[PDB]
């Protein structure tokens, strides 16, 4: 879940591997702005996955 | 600012008319939306969906 490879000094390669939080394309992100998760967001996420 | 007419008075919210129309359908299960009692955005309130008479479209 929380891997990160560019954690060496200067931004070089580290010892860990990139996780899901980094391999996901930044375009496919829905920000809730600190609110509750409701029923309507599931359909939006499904549409985001389906259009690709 | 979207104007909503309730039984008692009138309240305002950020969400557009299409979103509030979607919240008023039978298949949805949510029942609360965010808004303000006055257009100056001074006091925040939590609005019950089923108390809305009509939306000032």
């Amino acid at each position: 879940f929380w891997g990160d490879s560019k954690l060496a000094p200067g931004g070089q390669e580290g010892l860990q591997f990139d996780g899901i939080n980094k391999m996901i394309d930044p375009e496919n992100t829905i920000d809730l702005k600190g609110n509750y998760l409701e029923e309507k967001h599931i359909n939006w996420g499904s549409q985001l996955i389906l259009q690709n | 600012m979207t104007k909503l007419r309730l039984i008692t008075g009138t309240v305002y919210t950020e969400m557009s008319a299409a979103e509030v129309r979607s919240y008023l359908q039978r298949g949805s299960k949510a029942g609360t939306i965010n808004g303000y009692e006055d257009e100056a955005k001074t006091v925040p309130i939590l609005i019950s969906v089923e108390s809305i008479e009509y939306i000032y479209l």
